[PDB]
RNA sequence: UUGAGUGCAGAAGAGGAGAGUGGAAUUCCAUGUGUAGCGGUGAAAUGCGUAGAUAUAUGGAGGAACACCAGUGGCGAAGGCGGCUCUCUGGUCUGUAACUGACGCUGAGGCUCGAAAGCGUGGGGAGCAAACAGGAUUAGAUACCCUGGUAGUCCACGCCGUAAACGAUGAGUGCUAAGUGUUGGAGGGUUUCCGCCCUUCAGUGCUGCAGCAAACGCAUUAAGCACUCCGCCUGGGGAGU
């Protein structure tokens, strides 16, 4: 069969709600098109951080769900075009059984 | 890569040169091309400038982009070939209006490419961006030192560049020798380093062989005569005498740090490491 | 390293009667099939000791199985050896 | 100057000296001592002795500038930090502090070796 | 003799659960060990590698005595 | 069909590549404060600081190894293999038996793998650190002590084929008292079992009976009882010359 993957990402908190929005419709519709199924995108927790990570000490937690076969695009797209917007602060993505 | 020939003769021995595995042909268009000379270091007014030039094959000008002013059009690549006039290999252009030219390769291009010239355009190794588009990280080639452009900044097969850190001005721009200056905001590039590399790694073997390169052998300082270098002379073999050797100009020639000492880019550079 | 899809497949394509997951024509073309892709994995993972070793395994086996086959019958390995391109 | 009364101290120390500083809660530098500030030898300068009249010393000219309350952090692992915060506050301060900040690597770089003496 | 994490049906940690996440942390910071757990020999695995994947994501710090 | 391999259902595991990345610690740079020492030893000196060190706080760079977990734990054939996450890939064990019907093991010469030191070729280089300097002890000290400090120490590709490459015990396979933990399964009883008790497979330890042994001692994981195959040895030196 294939995979199930859980991306969780932290975003700047200073971002407005439309920015919010325009992000996650933005990585929503280019992971769709390597073949990637989408299944759930919650909102985890508006969560303050422990220890500051690059200029912050909150952020948001949005995680969602993914189904794809293991050899195709629909992984290493989003690991390019994650860590260059400013947006992201950290994400992990881990193997779901 | 590298050939290395088998030893047949005892100058075709210590022999290296590279495969040009990676030319489609060897039959470029009419239009792009210009012709040449060689001045052999001569000026206007019949006098050589500078030493040891001339005397090979013949050559002829291309015309090679450095501004992409064309933006918003798919560039179609297809071939790859060689040209005499510079290190690197250098690749045809198509666009979808039909425009054709020249474009640097760095390495990574392949036939059917379809490469974007615009400041909107994916960060991909041999699109063409203005500066503020690229994040911290990538390496980037044909640098506008002053927009408008073209490229003046590093050209030539092999080294690499790299993106330290934005202002708001200038940008911080990594060259070679780790020397990191003060560079526009409001320039064009082109991302990835160059593509042929082995140049570092094949030798030349004849008199000939660097005579078909445009070259010329020269003497040596002390075997020069006694008037015309002032090491010259000495019977037998003799030691410099004349204390920090020195070039037939004055100029002695071991660490002289020689810049213009009030240049108008003297306020914009970091470490000077290594020149 | 192949998939349960033409890993039953294949045992399903030349068997001789039904149910025949012994059969040594099709342990060898399981083997056959199964170091093709191992080797084609050998050409990416070069530096990869531990799994040229198995390569080593499955080759010497399927030479066992195969000296063993002829010993009693040569219509079938005649067979096979004009039917998987082998036998150098 | 400026009356502060609410500073940090600085605590350091080895098996052959030790070193005190108070500093602001910033903090810049006020007035420090050690054995061999007050003057005393080499391989003497691990004595708690030397640790309570340097914590004397320091304090003594620290608190006159308007200090009071201040917070203590401990450096160096060597042996007169049993006696050093009791002289500190025998000089009559306002010590609320116990804490550990000890350089403890993850094992990223290399010890010097043996002694073979 | 000793209690276990199994009562409570222990069968998928899921990376975040805070409900067995502090529970076996030291009160500095620290990873408490099977000594002191009372648990099986591959629970300490999994909660090992589930306190490595949260001390990347800020869900609990590294250091902590402030 | 019992030996073998093949199904089928599962389980464990620092097994190997590639790819990106996380935290501290050290060291350097920059800034603030602060002035007379810092640092070293059996003891002291050479070293560093008044061109502001040592001290603290703050920001950057930059490699390097991965605290806690960690255990006579686990994986590999041995050299060995522990920060995380992802793409490919390899073995091990437990029920299972419809399927093949002995397809087995050892294995001269070959072929492959193979620590650290070492060479060649390009990168990179924080600490550590052969060679070397300087100080001290020492009658003596090129050594032990201290301050330094080069190659080397990592990465990319060939090369070399070596160890106290040790359980100083070659591999395959059956029989022969026990007790004792523990890794990982399988089965049954009570069982809300997840807490217990018993039964059976695969490793890993510890004490011991027959037996073996010159003793030391070994012992279901024989250094016992036997077969198959391979290798080795015949006094010490001269010399693995």
């Amino acid at each position: 069969q294939d995979t199930k993957y859980e991306i969780m990402y932290i975003i700047r908190p200073n971002i407005d709600e439309e920015a919010k929005t325009a992000l996650v419709e933005r990585f929503d519709t280019i992971l769709k098109d390597n073949g990637a199924e989408v299944i759930e995108s919650k909102d985890w927790e508006k969560r303050r951080l422990a220890y500051e990570m690059n200029g912050f000490r909150e952020g948001i937690y949005h995680i969602v769900n993914v189904t794809s076969p293991s050899t195709a695009g629909a992984i290493n797209e989003f690991d390019r075009l994650a860590k260059i917007n400013d947006d992201i602060i950290r994400h992990m993505i881990v193997k779901v059984e | 890569a590298i050939k290395k020939y088998k030893p047949t003769t005892n100058g075709r021995r210590n022999m290296t040169s590279s495969d040009f595995a990676e030319i489609t042909t060897s039959t470029p268009e009419k239009s792009l091309l210009q012709p040449l000379k060689n001045n052999a270091g001569r000026n206007n007014n019949g006098r050589i400038t500078v030493r040891h030039q001339g005397g090979g094959h013949k050559r002829q000008y291309r015309v090679i982009d450095f501004k992409r002013n064309k933006d918003n059009v798919a560039a179609v690549v297809k071939t790859i070939e060689y040209d005499p006039n510079r290190s690197a290999n250098i690749a045809l252009v198509h666009y979808e209006d039909g425009v054709k030219a020249y474009i640097l390769a760095p390495k990574g291009l392949e036939v059917g490419m379809r490469l974007v010239s615009g400041p909107e355009a994916d960060i991909k190794v041999g699109n063409a961006l203005p500066l503020e588009n690229i994040p911290v990280g990538t390496v980037i080639h044909n640098i506008e030192m002053k927009p408008g452009k073209g490229g003046q900044l590093i050209r030539s097969a092999g080294t690499s560049a790299q993106v330290l850190g934005k202002e708001g001005k200038y940008v911080l721009i990594r060259l070679n020798s780790g020397e990191v200056r003060m560079i526009l905001a409001t320039c064009r590039a082109t991302i990835g380093s160059v593509g042929n590399e082995q140049h570092e790694l094949i030798n030349i073997g004849k008199a000939g062989r660097s005579r078909w390169m445009r070259k010329r052998p020269t003497v040596r300082g002390s075997v020069m005569n006694p008037n015309d270098h002032p090491h010259g002379g000495g019977e037998g073999k003799t030691p410099i005498g004349r204390k920090a050797p020195v070039s037939p100009w004055g100029q002695p020639a071991i660490g002289y740090k020689t810049r213009n000492k009030k240049a108008k880019s003297d306020k914009l550079i970091v470490r000077r490491r290594t020149k | 390293a192949i998939s349960q899809e033409r890993k039953n497949e294949i045992i399903k394509e030349y068997a001789r009667h039904e149910g025949d997951t012994g059969s040594p024509e099709v342990q060898i073309a399981v083997l056959t099939e199964d170091i093709n892709q191992l080797n084609e994995h050998a050409r990416t993972h070069k530096k990869d000791h531990h799994s040229y070793r198995g390569l080593m395994k499955k080759i010497g086996h399927r030479r066992n199985l195969l000296a063993y086959l002829r010993k009693t019958d040569i219509q079938r390995y005649r067979e096979l050896i004009q039917r998987l391109g082998l036998r150098r | 100057k400026k009356n502060i009364e609410s500073g940090v101290a600085h605590i350091h120390s080895t098996f052959n000296n030790t070193i005190v500083m108070i500093t602001d809660t910033h903090g810049n530098a006020l007035a420090w001592s050690s054995a061999g500030s007050l003057g005393f030898k080499g391989s003497k300068k691990s004595t708690p002795f030397a640790a309570q009249m340097a914590a004397e010393a320091a304090t003594k000219v620290a608190m006159e500038h308007g200090l009071k309350t201040v917070d203590v952090t401990v450096k160096g692992p060597g042996s007169g930090r049993e006696a050093a915060i009791r002289s500190l506050q025998a000089t009559g301060l306002e010590v609320t502090a116990i804490r550990d900040v000890t350089p403890v690597p993850h094992n990223g770089c290399r010890p010097p070796k043996r002694r073979r003496v | 003799k000793v209690d276990y994490i199994a009562a409570n049906h222990i069968e998928y940690i899921d990376y975040k659960d805070t409900e067995l996440l502090k529970r076996f942390i030291s009160e500095r910071g620290k990873i408490l060990p099977r000594r002191v757990t009372g648990t099986g020999a591959k629970n300490q695995r999994k909660l090992t590698i589930a306190i490595k994947r949260a001390r990347i994501m800020g869900l609990l710090p590294f250091v902590s005595d402030e």
